[PDB]
């Protein structure tokens, strides 16, 4: 807990309200869905896998996509180019060694080159005007995790992967804020590993309380109950790992008592 | 991007390098002094480079007066172009220059007090320099510094890893770092910060390390040879030897004579071993020494 742990909390919560994507921009999408943005986030999870990335990454890279849709049409077609720049750019942004252009070139399977990737990077960094350091539900989790008294593994590879399962799913989660994501996948996390609830300390540091929470509380569990059933599965797939405590296979509770 | 270009003429070539080059420029159309920083894509085609994403990114989400500022970027189909304010000379060579005459003890606590603001500015935004040193040091002729060259700089929202080819030049790398903890921490900034501290007071660099261990050698042979009492956990630390001579602590009094006792407090505060117990930017900012600070104006050369 760095002396500039509120300092900078406070500041991440203020900037979480700036790098904010238009929450209905899909329905202004002629060509793309989200459904469609759904397969391109579980595909950039099925490739963080690949080359070890932080999962850090993969917020930073969704979080660049929904800001470029919000502003730029993309057709079909191109969407993976816009995902594998993204994934690119937070690479470089986030990683000590990031995978080389060439590398992406490779997991698209050569459906674009590695010229058009650059272009696309190129384009990406003047639509976001080079702002890519971006609040995550990642970087709040983190937050929260020091306020854990009873610090629990398998708690925070809980949230992890709530927190991850959001990512698939624009349609609720665009109209939450990554503090209250986070706030919510650490309850959830929480409760369903431990019994407890969300946590004295963290009420009076993040000013959520259950209360408020609720909201998205009631969409993440409902997330958590049918995750087995979605169409997208690199995540579970992902948090059954060793690494993760397998915690993908955890039983949801069947109800939150909220 | 090209016809912004074209507004800017050339004046000298400040300094260069790996990154790219780095000249003086003058803006054609309002007569604006800059510092271009041209940077050259093609010698790896791999887009743009790291240290330039993350300067950029970064430095534009830092406003403060006590860091450099980035007014513009230009980005062409071979060239990337940082445009920053300018400002006259670096605090390496007004170091030198300064060498005979030494640098007044009023500007000198301008500068402690300017810095650790720009630094505590930076953390409480959640960013590490990583590399502060002198020639990243920036002056100019009003008496005001600022922090620059964030090439190494990095968010830490999430940890930052130790990294073998990305840490601050050895004379000011802090112990933590060359015992090989895992992670970087605010306090490897307040270390660099200390090291400089105390050079400008003496004239003299504080630990001229030749390698990493003659680096910790020096830093043991003044601070002394720190133990589990000192520094809960150092000689279960990568690279601590239970071999390490074990020296005794100089008397600050004699390692930077020219401070008084509030100076010299600071300053051991600055570089205290255990990196958890050591003195953070904004609790520096709130030290006696700076009880009575003033903004001189430096004797530009
Ligand atoms: C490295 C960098 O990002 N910047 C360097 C400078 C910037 C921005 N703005 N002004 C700079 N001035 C100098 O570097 C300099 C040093 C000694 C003598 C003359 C000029």
């Amino acid at each position: 807990v760095p002396d500039y742990h509120e300092d900078i909390h406070t500041y991440l919560r203020e900037m979480e309200v700036k790098c904010k994507p238009k929450v209905g921009y899909m329905k202004k999408q002629p060509d793309i869905t989200n459904s469609m943005r759904a397969i391109l986030v579980d595909w950039l999870v099925e490739v963080g896998e690949e080359y070890k990335l932080q999962n850090e990454t993969l917020h930073l890279a969704v979080n660049y996509i929904d800001r470029f849709l919000s502003s730029m049409s993309v057709l079909r077609g191109k969407l993976q180019l816009v995902g594998t720049a993204a994934m690119l750019l937070a690479s470089k942004f986030e990683e000590i060694y990031p995978p080389e252009v060439a590398e992406f070139v490779y997991i698209t399977d050569d459906t674009y080159t590695k010229k058009q990737v650059l272009r696309m990077e190129h384009l990406v960094l003047k639509v976001l005007t080079f702002d890519l350091a971006a609040p995550t539900v990642n970087q709040f989790l983190t937050q929260y995790f020091l306020h854990q008294q009873p610090a629990n593994c398998k708690v925070e590879s809980l949230a992890m992967f709530l927190g991850e399962l959001s990512l698939i799913d624009a349609d609720p989660y665009l109209k939450y804020l990554p503090s209250v994501i986070a706030g919510a996948a650490f309850h959830l996390a929480l409760y369903t590993v431990t019994g407890q609830s969300w946590p004295e300390s963290l009420i009076r540091k993040t000013g959520y309380t259950l209360e408020s929470l609720k909201p998205c509380l009631m969409d993440l569990h409902q997330t958590y109950l049918k995750a087995p059933q979605h169409a997208q599965q690199s995540i579970r797939e992902k948090y059954k790992n060793s690494k993760y405590h397998g915690v993908s296979l955890l039983n949801p509770p069947e109800t939150l008592n909220l | 991007p090209l016809v912004d270009m074209e507004n800017f003429q050339k004046v000298e070539k400040i300094g260069e390098g790996t990154y790219g080059v780095v000249y003086k420029a003058r803006n054609k159309l309002t007569g604006e002094v800059v510092a271009l920083k041209k940077i050259r894509l093609d010698t790896e085609t791999e887009g743009v480079p790291s240290t330039a994403i993350r300067e950029i990114s970064l430095l534009k989400e830092l406003n403060h007066p006590n860091i450099v500022k980035l007014l513009d970027v230009i980005h062409t189909e071979n060239k990337l172009y940082l445009v920053f304010e300018f400002l006259h000379q670096d605090l390496k060579k007004f170091m030198d220059a300064s060498a005979l005459t030494g640098i007044p003890l009023p500007l000198i606590k301008s500068y402690l007090f300017q810095l650790l603001q720009g630094l505590a500015f930076c953390h409480s935004h959640r960013v590490l320099h990583r590399d502060l040193k002198p020639q990243n040091l920036l002056i100019n002729t009003e008496g005001a510094i600022k922090l620059a060259d964030f090439g190494l700089a990095r968010a830490f929202g999430v940890p930052v890893r130790t990294y073998t080819h990305e840490v601050v030049t050895l004379w000011y790398r802090a112990p933590e770092i060359l015992l090989g903890c895992k992670y970087y921490s605010t306090a490897v900034d307040i270390w660099s910060l200390g090291c400089i501290f105390a050079e400008m007071v003496t004239r003299r660099a504080l630990f001229p390390g030749d390698s990493e261990i003659d680096q910790l050698f020096r830093i043991f042979r003044t601070l002394g040879t720190p133990d589990e009492v000192v520094w809960p956990g150092v000689t279960s630390m990568p690279d601590y030897k239970p071999s390490f001579p074990k020296w005794a602590r100089q008397d600050f009094s004699k390692v930077v004579p020219p401070l008084d006792e509030d100076g010299r407090s600071l300053l051991s505060q600055m570089l205290h071993y255990d990196p958890n117990k050591r003195i953070s930017a904004k609790a520096a900012l709130a030290h006696p020494f700076f009880q009575d600070v003033t903004k001189p104006v430096p004797h530009l050369r």
